């Protein structure tokens, strides 16, 4: 398998690993898994509550429920302000 | 280990 | 079994 | 690092590889990123003219240039359906 | 390789 091909598993396996049977993220499975995954992306927000920041516009239908698909926008919103970042500067 | 030097000067 | 392509829909991030 | 933030960076740099100094995909960019990335999924599609039309959904502005962001949305629309199917007959 | 046999199935539109 390619390297995208294993980028692309795991990004699949991490949803799975955090969200469990229930095949979703609830604002504390989302939470945990920032924690895990995202540890100084966190704690260089100063903020408790960062996660409700971001679990809020993730739920657009207010069900407290985050799926396979809202779960990649995340993880494309921060892959895009990396590579913003990375261009800006790092080359 | 770059995704991650970045992820640290980032916010919301 | 169907790819479509996805216009989202993206949460954003700041500095930089 | 975490699985996430390889994951991610494979992707951010995958990008960079076949995008080169310029920045951006062309077409003949995204069909050769898919011939190495993707062998598999393009010896599945019968039609010939397959990454032409997914270069036609991906070139929003139409100057055919496709960046980060489109690129993204390529890998999501791979990565969800990827998700699909394996919900429906592999989880 | 589980994500490379599932793309082999996939197909565009």
């Amino acid at each position: 398998p390619s390297q995208m091909e294993h980028a692309m598993e795991t990004m699949m396996f991490t949803f799975h690993k955090f969200a469990g049977d229930k095949g979703y993220l609830t604002k504390e499975d989302l939470r945990v898994l920032m924690e895990k995954e995202f540890p100084g992306f966190l704690e260089n927000q100063k903020d408790p509550l960062a996660v409700d920041k971001i679990m809020k516009d993730l739920d657009q239908c207010r069900d407290g429920k985050v799926g396979f698909q809202s779960f990649f926008s995340l993880i494309a919103g921060l892959t895009i302000a990396c590579n913003d970042y990375f261009v800006v500067h790092m080359k | 280990s770059t995704v991650h030097e970045i992820l640290s000067k980032l916010s919301l | 079994g169907k790819v479509t392509f996805p216009k989202m829909k993206i949460p954003k991030f700041t500095f930089s």
